[PDB]
């Protein structure tokens, strides 16, 4: 996205009834950080949700 | 009874993939250490050289 919300006012996409490929985003290596809890990086590609 | 040296360069940034467990670029495809590693990590900013 062109422009982020301002933290006071996050906002919230719901995403659904769509297949999704965390491999992309994690792979991406243009994140400095990617903290994962409860779900393990490498194994949410292989969930559902 | 055996110790081994290895030694690499890396961005400063991926100094805390080189962790027992650590999943990323350096962890999964350039050095993986074990899950029971027993030995020591050190390393130190070479922009000098």
């Amino acid at each position: 996205a062109t422009r982020f919300a301002s933290v006071y006012a996050w906002n919230r996409k719901r995403i659904s009834n769509c297949v999704a490929d965390y491999s992309v985003l994690y792979n991406s290596a243009s994140f400095s950080t990617f903290k994962c809890y409860g779900v393990s990086p490498t194994k949410l590609n292989d969930l559902c949700f | 009874t055996n110790v081994y040296a290895d030694s690499f360069v890396i961005r400063g940034d991926e100094v805390r993939q080189i962790a027992p467990g650590q999943t990323g670029k350096i962890a999964d495809y350039n050095y993986k250490l074990p899950d029971d590693f027993t030995g020591c990590v050190i390393a130190w900013n070479s922009n000098n050289l």
